[PDB]
């Protein structure tokens, strides 16, 4: 929840997270990503998906829905890749380690729910469209 | 030895009405509908989307 709140509410943080998570750079939250996703074989597929969605829309880092999708793909991309099994297509939704919490790409259910009116992360409305912008006041 | 005609009439105690006392509420028990998930997700949703 803290990682998703950091990524969604800040465009610069989302850009830095995606950049450090795609090209195997040093990410201050590598341990979090490794501990959230179980051992799988969805790394290269998620990285490729990141490639198409950065090439098609380089201006992605302003729509919170796009930020959520990119963060989901990046978190899957840098997971602990299994040594033996071959790479497979990235699933639409997956399961967190040691819990029955489901994380979804389209954010239709589970940890992130993004209705047209508002975005809720972990049961808390992180974004309310129309009123109460993410940034504060001066 | 005696024999009876009228069945006994149970006397009714009078005073204040006895309030409800039990582990839970009973008929006044309702529930809040929450999105699918675990217990922790539902509790977090209830706590983060409500005021008392």
């Amino acid at each position: 929840k803290s990682l998703l709140k950091s990524t969604i509410l800040h465009a610069e943080r989302c850009k830095e997270f995606v950049g450090n998570m795609l090209e195997e750079y040093q990410d201050p939250a590598e341990t979090t990503v490794q501990s959230l996703v179980p051992i799988n074989t969805w790394g290269k597929s998620a990285k490729r998906k990141l490639q198409e969605e950065i090439t098609s829309d380089p201006d992605w880092h302003q729509c919170p829905r796009k930020r959520a999708k990119m963060s989901y793909l990046a978190i899957i991309a840098g997971s602990i890749q299994d040594r033996d099994k071959k790479q497979t297509n990235v699933p639409r939704a997956f399961m967190l380690r040691g819990s029955q919490i489901e994380y979804d790409m389209k954010a239709t259910r589970g940890l992130v729910v993004d209705t047209t009116n508002r975005i809720i992360v972990g049961g808390e409305t992180v974004l309310r469209e129309g009123k109460g912008g993410p940034e504060g006041y001066v | 030895w005696t024999q009876m005609k009228k069945l006994p009439l149970l006397k009714e105690k009078e005073g204040p009405p006895s309030p409800w006392r039990a582990l839970l509420l009973g008929a006044d028990s309702e529930y809040i509908v929450c999105p699918p998930g675990t217990d922790q997700e539902a509790i977090s949703w209830i706590h983060s989307q409500s005021e008392i």
